[PDB]
């Protein structure tokens, strides 16, 4: 049974650790769009592309 | 390149899988980071002869 707990408790820690470094990726461009939403909506944006 | 082992390393399921999954997506990535800086051209200018 320690083998099975051993490789379960591996597979979700790896997992875990996945989501983690996938949901900074996801913040990021979560910044990006409450930025464009701040200048492009609520203003005019003159910095080019 | 062993037989034997490849056999036991089977029996740790998706994780060699999920392994080389990842090191594809940093790979593909590395590409789309050099068209993003360079690539924003949509003609290859020419300098005059002047």
């Amino acid at each position: 049974i320690d083998r099975l707990i051993t490789g379960r408790l591996q597979s979700l820690q790896t997992y875990v650790t996945q989501q983690l470094i996938r949901a900074a990726e996801i913040r990021a461009s979560a910044n990006l769009a409450a930025t464009k939403m701040s200048e492009c909506v609520l203003g005019q944006s003159k910095r080019v592309d | 390149d062993s037989t034997e082992c490849s056999n036991l390393l089977l029996q740790y399921g998706s994780f060699c899988t999920q392994l080389n999954r990842a090191l594809t997506g940093i790979a593909v990535e590395q590409d789309k980071n050099t068209q993003e800086v360079f690539a924003q051209v949509k003609q290859i200018y020419k300098t005059p002869p002047i």
